[PDB]
């Protein structure tokens, strides 16, 4: 019975196409209610309908039927983002905590914003600068000491306009990750790396300081606005879910044909 | 004498097509009947029309307004060819010769900046 | 050889048309097409551009010329933009206009980002990007987060305490703090506790107003492990995978 | 190579007559001749096959064997285009072209074998449809007409 | 520095404008546009009105040049309401009327830009670019 | 162009259309040639509003359809095709067009969702 | 549907009566859909993104 109707739904491919075939396969096997009704199958139901799409896009362009699974193929091994390529948002009408990027973030508003790591920072090794005079790019192959210092302080001027772009996105309350970090691998070197930083130059001043020096600049600066609190690890309960019960809801149904046998032929269609 | 018809519909202008014709009949039979069109599917629904209102619809030609145009221009006036000798490829072949001969004026100075940078035959086609 | 374009080989094309002798009237003939032109975001802005457009409106009459853009938001060096150029037309240019009010934020939050950012001259290390205080708006002035026990702050600064820590370590413990205090706003906030005040009017805090900025996709990863184990879904609007390597 | 035996053969296509009286397609002038007359035939009824068949077998003597075609219920308008139309001593006359003939080589090309390929290609039904729609067009044309 | 009033600001020779992060940049162009278009300012003003196809706008992203070109169109359109009714809802286009002398003339030029905001020149950096090459190909070479 | 010919014979057959629907008034008020829009230039023409026509809420002659993409835009077209087509119980399919900007890229989306159809849901196309 | 003039045409210059340009033919064609409707009109268009739920705003026309 399975090999029968999966000719029939080969027959209906090779007739009437892909979402034609598809749609046949996920309403006689019922599927799409399976995936519903299963806790984080939604997400998975939405990828296969824009595979689905994207096989549909791409069947039409293609004469052959093993051209498509080649090309469904080679785009699984072919990992390129295209526009079209991309994954959607899942859900809309459910609420999430939406995670995003600084630079995705340039121009939009949230109400509530949280930064972990916005005292993480990463040194360039590279020495390509600008010229403080003649502003054109300079490119050094050569390990020279000012060219990687000169290229240090464009990357410290670039973490604090991201410190700046993702501090000014908040609208009620935003709350910051502070801690003594140390990018050189000694563990307790008597002074640590926020100096090095974009949040440390404007907590410590510039000035490489320790974490009880830290500490004494972050509790220097204590306003209505601007408070601290200590790190607290520890978990009671994870949540509640309150959830509701859904209303009754129906379709319609069409009571007759909707069109009678209205064709202009020929000779030829009447043999 | 022309005769405008105007009209808010197009059913009252078919309907006064098939006055006009049951009207005033043609004394040559096999003398086609000139329907000046724009499109296909215009002259298509307008034999479908025709062919409901008088049970056939044929030896109707559809042509464009410039072949209409054309065939008055032979017909009236003798010693003129079927095609014209200016069309749009035959001036395009005629202008890719002519060109680089007049590249030596003046006045073509900018078509030579244009085109004796690199050529490949792309850009003066 | 095979004909094509890129984006970028437009503004080549246009560059050294207008490098050329004859391009000049061109530009002219762009005088004749636009006599004005308003260029918004010019922090992204390739010095190209800026030399096409100080190839057609340097000096000509009755053109002119708006430069509308912010230094303090140019975050796209790794795309082609450059704050050395923003640099040069600020010292070409001869007049200087800002904005002085701020309409997205509470007044606190306006003071907080203003003190932190004067707290030393040139904070951002160059001469030519000055900041300035902004001013908040009148009509949002009355927004308050207000938690069970008092008005919460605008920023607060968790500290994590200790003398020396590593990456991975840091950044799971402050991965559980951001947890913790989510879940903490996440069940008072459905009980009537933790509340967005307008004014008067008020409004639940819900999973979608709470946002978690990170910059790269692993410490993203981190916070979507640590927020999903304490049963709180999380969507990653950075997400750019392909749905063919499911 | 085969050019310059087609036009003997295309001369020789019209020095045949092809008339019940003898007569050749030169004596054809331009105004009486009509190449290519494009139709519209309408029906408002359902085309039964049932009801169109027995009609056909009624009066066509061809329609003795020549099991019945089925189709379905056609209601609209059909489409026609007859080859050549034209007039002579004032009787009209239509002419089609048929030129596949596959399977004669020699001079078996009879009477038999041409109602042979009539009855097995089934173009008895457009040649009715053929004379309706020039009864039809006549009768639109010309007034004062008797079939 | 100085501060910046949408309608006093002279538009003559270069101009650099600093929107802070949150300030209304997308209204100021727009109040901008609406300056250029009715001719107003008196002193810093134009020496000529421009038509919707003369005011070149250049953004980067396309959503932006999108959401600003519907927001313009939005806003031609409430000002040629407000101008054929003497009376509007917002500050701005209370001191835009009250600028302005005459409302028979500003109303009919705003009705040719409503009905000329399909060929609004509002493009990008790389379409203004293309569009350029592709006019002028002679002087510039372009295919 | 038309009214500058000396010699023509202009006639005028147009039929009025009464009007009751929106697309009835609309096409009445560019017959007539006469402008229904209120402008408001006094306060007393602003506060009331019955000076204008009365629009009936079950009038669905004129609908306009916000949709997120081309594959959703047709799957509604389609579901509203079939309500309009059960609506009325004389409606042949043949007396309804659907003209888009783009054939070539809204044409796999309108062969995708008029294919999928079951034979009781199924319109030729 | 917008297609740009070649730039040295002379008839784009100096505009006549009987001169034909595309924007005018979408507009008489989209007055002609509008006349020609007796019954129904249905009008669709995108107006949210499918990407990043964008507002994407109609024609003028409509």
């Amino acid at each position: 019975v399975v090999v029968e109707e999966f000719d029939g739904y080969r027959q209906i491919w090779r007739k009437r196409g892909v979402m034609p075939m598809l749609r046949a396969l996920m309403s006689a096997r019922n599927i799409a209610e399976n995936l519903l009704a299963t806790a984080g199958g939604e997400r998975r139901l939405t990828d296969i309908l824009h595979i689905s799409e994207l096989l549909q896009e791409a069947g039409t362009q293609l004469e052959s039927e093993h051209a498509l699974v080649r090309w469904l193929s080679q785009h699984i091994l072919e990992p390129d983002s295209n526009a079209s390529s991309q994954q959607m948002r899942l859900e809309s009408d459910k609420h999430l905590v939406q995670i995003v990027t600084i630079h995705k973030s340039k121009g939009l508003e949230y109400p509530l914003v949280w930064l972990p790591f916005i005292t993480n920072f990463r040194v360039q090794e590279q020495a390509f600068y600008h010229d403080r005079h003649s502003f054109e790019a300079v490119l050094d192959l050569n390990a020279a000491p000012e060219s990687v210092d000169l290229a240090e302080a464009e990357r410290l001027a670039e973490d604090l306009r991201l410190l700046y772009v993702a501090l000014t996105r908040s609208v009620w309350h935003c709350s910051l990750g502070v801690a003594p970090l140390v990018r050189r691998r000694g563990d307790k070197k008597g002074d640590t790396d926020v100096h090095q930083s974009a949040l440390g130059r404007l907590l410590q001043k510039g000035e490489p300081q320790d974490a009880a020096g830290l500490r004494t600049c972050i509790e220097a600066l204590c306003d209505d606005d601007i408070a601290w609190q200590t790190a607290q690890t520890g978990d009671n309960q994870p949540w509640q879910v309150n959830d509701v019960s859904t209303a009754e809801l129906n379709a319609k149904t069409l009571q007759r044909l909707p069109g009678d046998n209205w064709r202009v032929t020929s000779y030829s269609g009447l043999q | 004498m022309l005769r405008v018809y105007h009209s808010n519909r197009l059913d009252v202008l078919e309907a006064l097509m098939e006055f006009i014709v049951e009207r005033e009949r043609l004394d040559d039979p096999f003398e086609p009947e000139m329907i000046l069109v724009q499109s296909t599917g215009m002259a298509q629904w307008l034999q479908m029309t025709l062919s409901q209102k008088f049970g056939i619809a044929a030896n109707i030609d559809f042509p464009l307004p410039a072949s209409f145009i054309w065939d008055m221009f032979v017909r009236v006036l003798p010693e003129i060819p079927k095609e014209s000798a200016f069309n749009k490829q035959s001036m395009s072949w005629k202008l890719m010769t002519l060109l680089p001969q007049l590249l030596e004026r003046e006045d073509f100075t900018l078509l030579r900046h244009y085109l004796t940078d690199d050529s490949d035959k792309r850009k003066l086609f | 050889r095979r004909g094509e374009l890129g984006f970028d080989d437009m503004l080549s094309r246009l560059d050294s048309a207008l490098r050329s002798e004859s391009g000049e009237v061109l530009a002219a003939a762009i005088r004749t097409r636009f006599p004005v032109a308003m260029i918004d975001e010019f922090q992204d802005t390739d010095p190209q551009q800026y030399r096409i457009f100080r190839r057609i409106w340097h000096h000509q009459p009755e053109t002119a010329l708006l430069l509308i853009g912010d230094p303090k938001q140019a975050i796209y060096a790794f795309r082609g933009a450059d704050i050395f150029t923003y640099m040069k037309a600020r010292s070409e240019v001869h007049a200087h206009y800002t904005l002085d009010t701020n309409w997205r934020s509470a007044p606190g939050m306006v003071n907080s980002v203003n003190k932190l950012f004067s707290q030393t001259d040139d904070a951002f290390m160059f001469r030519e990007i000055p900041f300035i205080p902004v001013k908040s708006a009148g009509k949002n002035q009355a927004l308050r987060f207000v938690f069970k026990g008092e008005t919460q702050p605008a920023m607060k600064m968790w500290l994590m305490e200790g003398e020396s820590c590593g990456v991975g370590d840091y950044q799971s413990t402050m991965a559980q703090v951001c947890a913790a205090q989510i879940r903490d706003w996440l069940q008072a906030g459905q009980r009537g506790e933790a509340l967005l005040m307008n004014g008067d009017d008020a409004r639940p805090v819900r999973a979608s107003d709470i946002s978690v900025l990170v910059r790269s996709r692993q410490e993203a990863a981190q916070v979507r492990d640590a927020l999903t184990l304490l049963e709180i879904p999380s969507v990653y609007l950075s997400n750019r995978d392909s749905v063919f390597e499911t | 190579q085969w050019e310059p035996v087609l036009t003997e053969w295309i001369t020789a296509v019209l020095q045949a007559p092809l008339n019940e009286t003898g007569v050749s397609l030169s004596q054809l002038s331009a105004r009486n001749k009509q190449v290519e007359m494009e139709f519209y035939l309408p029906i408002s009824e359902p085309l039964i096959a049932s009801q169109l068949d027995t009609l056909i077998r009624q009066f066509d003597p061809l329609s003795a064997g020549c099991p019945p075609l089925e189709f379905m219920q056609v209601r609209g308008m059909l489409k026609g285009f007859i080859d050549l139309v034209f007039r002579h001593e004032g009787r009209y006359y239509l002419l089609a072209y048929k030129s596949n003939w596959l399977g004669e080589d020699s001079s078996a090309y009879t009477q038999q074998a041409m109602a042979a390929a009539m009855q097995a290609h089934r173009y008895d039904l457009q040649y009715q449809l053929y004379t309706l729609a020039l009864h039809r067009y006549l009768r639109h044309r010309i007034a004062d007409y008797d079939y | 520095a100085e501060t910046l009033d949408p309608l006093r600001l002279p538009l003559q020779g270069e101009r650099l404008i600093e929107a802070s992060a949150g300030t209304g940049k997308t209204f100021t162009i727009a109040a901008l546009y609406l300056r250029l278009l009715l001719g107003l300012g008196g002193s810093a003003a134009f020496p000529r009105p421009l038509t919707v196809e003369e005011l070149l706008v250049v953004t980067f992203t396309e959503a932006a040049t999108a959401e600003l070109r519907g927001r313009i169109r939005s806003n031609i359109h409430e000002l040629r309401i407000a101008c054929l009714r003497e009376t509007t809802d917002n500050p701005l286009y209370e001191r835009l009327l009250e600028e302005i002398d005459d409302k028979a003339q500003a109303a009919q030029w705003l009705l040719l830009a409503e009905r000329q905001m399909d060929e609004a020149a509002v493009f990008t950096i790389h379409g203004f670019c293309q569009r350029m090459l592709n006019l002028n190909a002679f002087e510039s070479g372009m295919l | 162009l038309l009214s500058d010919l000396e010699s023509s014979q202009e006639l005028d057959a147009f039929v009025d259309v009464t009007p009751d629907n929106l697309l009835h008034n609309i096409q009445s008020d560019i017959l007539e040639l006469e402008n229904r829009a209120v402008a408001g230039v006094n306060i007393e023409e602003f506060s009331r509003s019955d000076n204008k026509r009365p629009l009936d809420p079950l009038d669905s002659s004129i609908t306009f359809h916000v949709c997120h993409s081309p594959q959703r835009e047709v799957e509604v077209l389609h579901d509203r095709l079939l309500a309009m087509l059960e609506e009325d119980p004389t409606l042949t399919p043949r007396d309804i067009i659907v003209m888009v900007a783009d054939i070539d890229s809204y044409s796999p989306f309108i062969q995708a969702v008029f294919g999928s159809a079951p034979a009781d849901r199924y319109l030729p196309y | 549907r917008q297609l740009a003039p070649l730039g040295f045409d002379l008839m784009s210059q100096k505009p006549k009566r009987g001169d034909r340009s595309r924007r005018d033919d979408d507009r008489y064609l989209f007055l002609e859909a509008l006349i020609s409707a007796q019954q129904k009109l249905y009008i669709s268009y995108i107006g949210r993104s499918i990407q990043d739920n964008s507002e994407r705003f109609p024609s003028v026309l409509v």
